[PDB]
């Protein structure tokens, strides 16, 4: 045989982040109280990417309507850095089933890059009944 | 030709490493848990033509379990990865034949693979118990290493050599 070329370039111009952090926990979360944790990625790629959190599985949103992420979708230039922030508010449709306890402080969300790999972020925490 | 394969088993099996090995004829003892899934390219030839393999590398912690279901739809190969010296990762073999069962396409290729066979001091599962699990269920099998570069090669082209076999009869 002989050297791949042809793979080590289609591998190393495929889209790629960095993430300064994958693991958030939101603590004694509150009613109608914003909680934010930001976290960076950057285009440590080659190419230019769009990225997006995307519904997991059979879901009709990325995520549970308590959490959100801002920006939620973009297009990162290569060596680009942008802040994402991940935010938290319950309000009284999400309360019900957080007082309950059918619901906890906990999620995933399915960061997706374009024709690219897809990162899982894990959201853990706890809601104080108020 | 363009075969989707996929890598699953527990976390901390060598499922990553495996691909590191396929890809980059390399080893690294540093790699951290896949927190998502990823995917390499590797380009092989059988018969005379070009196969390209788009093998994608899935999260083995049991939090990204569930999610990772979604992954399996395209997959046309798909390899078991347990470690040799973790009698557990072993036990749910058929847990994760189950899964393929379940999301995958009833007409994938599987194959088993026993990963770390270079550490044989703290082995835990024998090779002749690996190979009659794979002989009870029809697939095929065998041990390797990333580390040791012990038939990491062979198993890829083994599975797209099933593969395009299946093929090439429609
Ligand atoms: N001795 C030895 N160690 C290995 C071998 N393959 C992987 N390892 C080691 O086993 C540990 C886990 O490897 P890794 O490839 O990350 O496992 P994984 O299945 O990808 N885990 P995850 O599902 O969490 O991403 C690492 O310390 C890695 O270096 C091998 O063949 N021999
Ligand atoms: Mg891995």
């Amino acid at each position: 045989d002989s050297v791949r070329i042809m793979d080590r370039m289609e591998n190393d111009f495929l889209p790629s982040l960095e993430l300064s952090r994958r693991e958030f926990v939101f603590e004694n979360v509150k009613f109608r109280q914003l909680q934010k944790e930001k976290f960076q990625i950057s285009n440590n790629g080659q190419v230019p990417c769009h990225f997006s959190f995307i519904p997991k599985l059979n879901d009709s949103q990325y995520c549970k309507p308590w959490l959100r992420a801002e920006p939620f979708e973009g297009y990162l230039e290569p060596n680009e850095t942008v802040d994402i922030s991940l935010d938290v508010y319950v309000s009284k449709d999400s309360v019900t089933i957080l007082n309950s306890g059918e619901d906890k402080i906990e999620d995933i969300l399915v960061l997706h890059l374009d024709r690219g790999k897809d990162y899982f972020l894990t959201i853990s925490g706890n809601y104080l009944p108020s | 030709y363009l075969f989707k394969l996929l890598l699953i088993g527990d976390s901390g099996v060598g499922k990553t490493c495996v691909l590191f090995r396929f890809s980059e004829d390399a080893f690294n003892s540093t790699f951290i848990s896949t927190i998502g899934i990823d995917f390499k390219i590797r380009t092989i030839e059988l018969d005379g033509k070009r196969i390209k393999l788009q093998i994608w590398d899935t999260a083995g912690q049991e939090r990204f379990r569930t999610i990772t279901t979604a992954y399996y739809r395209g997959a046309m190969g798909i390899m078991l990865v347990y470690d040799i010296t973790n009698e557990k990762s072993f036990d749910n073999i058929r847990n994760w034949i189950r899964n393929i069962e379940e999301h995958a396409s009833a007409d994938v290729e599987k194959m088993i693979l026993g990963n770390k066979c270079d550490v044989n001091d703290k082995r835990q599962v024998s090779k002749e118990r690996g190979e009659k699990l794979a002989l009870d269920y029809g697939i095929k099998f065998m041990e390797t290493s990333a580390k040791a570069n012990i038939n990491v090669e062979n198993a890829f082209f083994t599975l797209a050599r099933d593969i395009k076999a299946k093929m090439d009869k429609k």
